[PDB]
C-alpha cells in the first residue's frame, strides 16, 4: 500500500547514480585514457 | 541474447549505427557502443540508459548521438560530421542482469 | 501487488547493473594509472 | 547535501585504517568510493562500496584493501594490508547522494 | 880526346835510354789522368744521384707530416662521433630502462 | 881535336837535368795515384752514404705504408659508425 | 686554401652523379669524402676516398654508390646508382688538407 | 700481430690510472686506443694517443682524463682523474698497427 | 698460416741479395784493380821489348865494329 | 693477395739467384783472365829485367874493348 512509494525513491536514487557513473566513464575510460596514451 | 548491428561500410559526412537486440522492450539498462581503431585498443563512445540518460566521450561530444527505440528494440547511434580519425570497428555493448554481451561488430571507414 | 513485484526485479537490477559497471572502473583506472606511469618517461 | 570528512591518517614503516565520516544517509548509502591523490600527480581510485555491498577494488590494491560500511555509525571504512611504501598519498573518501559528487578535506598516509 | 870520346859515346845512350824513358813515363801520366776523369765522372753522377735521394727524403717528411695532420683530425672527429653522438644516443635510447 | 872536349858539354846536359826532372815526374806518378786512390776511398764512402739513405727512403716508405693503412681501416671504423647512426636514428622514424 | 665547388646536384625519377671541384691539392690528395643532409635532419657521411684511391662507404650506400677520384682534373666524382626517394638530400663535399677540413657550398639532389 | 694487456684496474669509493702493454712498436707507434664497455651497453671509445702525443678525448671525459705515451715501456698510460660513479664499465686498450685493429681483455673498473 | 714458410723464403732472398751486393762490390773493385795493374805491366813489358830491340842491335852493330877494328890492328902490325 | 705477392717476392729472390749467376760470371772471365794474365806479365817482367842486367854488362865490357882497340890502334898507327 504505502511502500510502493519508497520502491521509486529505491529506482529514482538509484538511477541517478548510474547517471554519474556513466558521466565518469565518459572522462576515464574514453578520454583521459585515449587522450593521455597520445602524450 | 544475440545483439547484431549494422549500418558500416566505407564512406567519403554523416552515418547511422543500429545494434538489433534480442529482447527486454525498454528493461535492459546501459547499452554503450565501443570503437577499436586498428592497432588501438577498444574504447567507449556512446552510452544510453534505462530512462534516457546519454553521454559521450569527450572525443566525439556534439557529434555523435545514442538513442533508443523501444518499439523497434535497437538502440541506434547517429554518427555525424565524421573525421578522418573515426576510421574504427563499431561494436554494441549491453549490460542486461549484470552479464555483458557483445555483437560481431561493423567497421566504418571515412577518408 | 504484482505492480509492486514488477519493481523488485528493477531495483534488484538496478543494483546489478551498477555493480558491474563500477566493475569497469576497476579496470578502467588501473589502464589510467599505467598510463600515467609512462609520464614517468617525460617527467 | 552531505558533508564528508576523511580520517584515519598517520605514518608506518605496516597496515593503517581509514574512515570516511558521513553527515547523513543512515542505510541510504549508495556509492562511496575512496580516491588517494599521489604527491605532485592526479587523484587516484582506490575502491567503492554501495548499499548491498558490492566493493570492488583497483588492480594496483586488490588483494590487499577492503572497504567496508558501517551503516549504524554512517563511516565507509578503507582498511590498508599488506602496506608498500607507494602507497604515501593524500587519501580523500567520495560520495554520490541523490547524483551528486561530495567529496571531503582529504587526510594523508606516509609509507616510508 | 883520349878518354872523352867514350863521354860522349856512353853519355849519348845514358841521354838516349833516359829519351825514351820521359816517353814512358809522359804515358804514364796520361793514362793515369784519365783514371782520375773515370773516377770524377763517377763521383759526380753519384755526388747527384745522392741529391736526388735528399729531397724524395724531403718529399717524404712532407708526405709524412701531411698525412698525420690528416689522422689527427680524423681521431679528432672520431671524438665527437664516437664520444658524442654514439653515447648520448644510448643514453636517450635508455628510455626501454 | 876540338870537336870531342866540347861536344861532352851538349851530353852531359840531358844526364843531370833529366835525373833530377824525371824524379819530379815520379813524384806526379805518386801524387796522381794519391789522388786516386783519395777518390777511390770516397766511392766506398758514398756507397755507404748511399746504404744508409737507402734504407732510410725505405724505412720512409714503410712510414707511409702504416699511416695509409691507419687511414684505410680508420674511415672504414667511420663507415660503420654513421651506419649505426642512422640505423640508430632511423629507430626515431618509428615515433615521430 | 683549397676551395671546393660540388656539381651535379638535380632531380630524377635511376642514376645521377656529383663532383666536388677541389681549387688546389693536384693528387696531394688525402681524404676527401661526400656528406648529406637530409632535409631536417642533420649530416652524415656517405662515400671517402683517400690518395691511395681506399674507398670506403656507409651501409645506407654500400654496394650502390661508387666514390671515385679523377687526379688529374683536380675533381672527386661520387656516382649515384640505383636510387630511392630516400636519397632526396643536399649533397656537399669535405676535403682535409693540412688537418684543416673544408666543406662545400654544396647541391641538392631531390629524388622522388 | 700485437697481444694488448692492460693494468691499474681497480674500486674506490677517488682517482686511478689505467695502462696499456703492448708487444711491438717501440715509438713506431701509430693510433692506440682507450675504450670503455658499460654493462648491457655497446662498446665506446674515451681516449686517442697517436705516435706523434697528439691526444684527444670524449666529450664525457676532457678535463679530467689524461692519456700519456710512453715508448721506452712499451706502454700507453690513461689518467682518470676525479672520477665520478658514472664513469664505471670495463676500459679495453686497442691499436691499430698493420691496419688490422687489435683488441685487449679489458679491466672492469668500479667506482661507487 | 703460410707466412711462416713464405716469409722464411724472403728471408733467404734477402741474405743472398746481401752476398749479391758485397761479393759484386768486392769483385768489382779487385777487377778495376786488377786491369789496371795488367796495363801498366803490360806496357812496361813492351817498353822492355822496345829497349831489349834497340840494345840488341847496339850489341850486333859494337861487336861488328870491333871485330873491323881488330882486322885494322892487324893490317897495321904487318905494316 | 699476399699469396700471389710474396709468392712473387720469391720470385724476385729466383732472379736476384740469376745475379748471382752474373757475378759469377764476371769472377769466371774478368777476375780469372787478369790475374792470369798478370802473372804471367811479371813472369817476363823479371826474366826481361835480369837480360837487361845481362845486356848492359855486355855493351860495358865490349864498349871497353873497343877503347883499348882504339887506344892500340892509335899508338900502332903513330909507328
Amino acid at each position: 500500500r504505502r511502500d510502493s512509494a519508497t520502491h521509486e525513491a529505491k529506482i529514482a536514487e538509484l538511477q541517478a547514480t548510474i547517471e554519474r557513473l556513466t558521466s565518469e566513464a565518459a572522462l576515464a575510460e574514453g578520454a583521459l585514457e585515449a587522450a593521455r596514451r597520445d602524450r | 541474447v544475440q545483439l547484431q548491428e549494422s549500418g558500416g561500410g566505407l564512406v567519403y559526412d554523416s552515418l547511422r549505427l543500429s545494434c538489433a537486440s534480442s529482447r527486454s522492450i525498454d528493461g535492459i539498462n546501459i547499452m554503450r557502443w565501443y570503437r577499436q581503431a586498428p592497432g588501438k585498443q577498444r574504447g567507449m563512445v556512446a552510452v544510453v540508459t534505462g530512462w534516457g540518460s546519454t553521454n559521450y566521450v569527450d572525443s566525439v561530444k556534439g557529434r555523435f548521438i545514442i538513442s533508443r527505440d523501444s518499439a523497434k528494440d535497437t538502440v541506434y547511434l547517429q554518427m555525424n560530421n565524421l573525421k578522418p580519425e573515426d576510421t574504427a570497428v563499431y561494436s554494441c555493448n549491453a549490460i542486461y542482469r549484470g552479464s555483458e554481451y557483445w555483437g560481431q561488430g561493423t567497421q566504418v571507414t571515412v577518408s
